[PDB]
């Protein structure tokens, strides 16, 4: 027996290309494992749920050839609605010429194979080990949240609330 | 132009295969449960008359060993045989026999499960009555089969018999 991706590496991230192309092998276990904290399996004579504590994240490839601006959210993404209200939140990257930034991006593509490293003018890179263990000595720490922001999170969400309902359709 | 069979029947309790242990060897048990893939019906040696044996002993009997293979054993005299058989077909008498597998009920398997199930052979008239997919009466007679022990001058396993059966269940 061996559980790959969601098993394989558990309390840590999952990271996805291709994720509509996942069929639906993937996909329903997946949306389970966005009520996280299982994988069941009933296949053979195993019946058991095994932990997939794994953290998800996915490169959404829209449709070809891109997404059309036009277009109604949901219609690039060819996954199930019910599942993307299970992410917490997403990044959409568009790309759109922009006779500036295309600039600096060509020249950023021109700067190989003319160098080997990239950034100037200034960044100091930061390594992971060093970096991973702070993050890893955050993750100790466990903040509790005060009333006065619990409350705060309350209020906006309820317009939060109301923005995204009162936009209606 | 006699050869007497027995069966018994309304036994005391009905075990399950999961019930099934080595204490019931050459033992009367009630078991039912699921036909699965009945074989079609060829004889039973019971006795042969296999000679000679070198040249002619003509000695007819018996040979009824699980093999079942064979007579010439300590003929004639004077046959001295060894030798061959030889092979005397015509006067046995024969009987039966077709094997059928039972598989385990689903209503009292502990799903999950995948039953374990093994063989019900028909020896006796009572042969052939069966019907697939019913749950039937049957009579215990643990016992075992040849293909872990060895004997130095093997292995074996549950062969589950019936002189008697009814189809009830």
């Amino acid at each position: 027996l061996e559980g790959g991706a969601l098993v394989l590496a558990d309390n840590g991230i999952c990271c996805i290309d291709e994720f509509d192309k996942m069929d639906e092998s993937d996909r329903t276990a997946i949306h389970e494992v966005m009520e996280q904290q299982t994988i069941s399996i009933s296949k053979a004579g195993i019946n058991t749920t095994l932990n997939a504590r794994t953290s998800i994240l996915a490169a959404a490839n829209p449709l070809y050839g891109r997404y059309n601006p036009r277009l109604s959210p949901l219609d690039n993404i060819n996954l199930p609605a019910a599942l993307l209200s299970r992410f917490d939140i997403l990044f959409l990257m568009l790309d759109i010429p922009s006779r500036d930034d295309d600039e600096k991006l060509a020249e950023h593509v021109t700067y190989v194979h003319m160098h080997n490293k990239q950034p100037d003018l200034d960044f100091t890179p930061v390594e992971p080990s060093k970096m991973r263990e702070y993050i890893a000595y955050a993750k100790t720490k466990r903040p509790v949240m005060s009333e006065a922001v619990n409350d705060y999170v309350v209020q906006a969400y309820i317009r939060l609330r109301q923005d995204s309902k009162r936009e209606m359709d | 132009e006699r050869v007497f069979q027995i069966s018994f029947f309304n036994l005391p309790t009905v075990h399950r295969i999961r019930d099934i242990r080595s204490e019931k060897i050459g033992s009367l048990l009630s078991i039912s449960g699921t036909v699965t893939r009945t074989s079609e019906v060829r004889p039973e040696l019971y006795k042969a008359s296999f000679t000679c044996d070198m040249c002619r002993a003509i000695v007819d009997n018996v040979e009824q060993s699980f093999k079942y293979t064979e007579p010439t054993f300590c003929p004639n005299p004077s046959c001295e045989n060894r030798a061959f058989w030889t092979l005397n077909v015509t006067r046995s008498r024969f009987l039966d026999w077709q094997k059928v597998r039972i598989q385990e009920n689903a209503n009292e398997i502990p799903t999950g499960s995948m039953p374990r199930t093994l063989d019900v052979i028909l020896r006796g008239d009572s042969v052939e009555r069966a019907k697939p997919g019913d749950r039937c009466k049957f009579t215990g007679v643990e016992i075992v089969v040849p293909d872990k022990p060895s004997s130095t001058l093997l292995t074996y396993k549950i062969s589950f018999l019936a002189c008697h059966v009814i189809s009830i269940g």
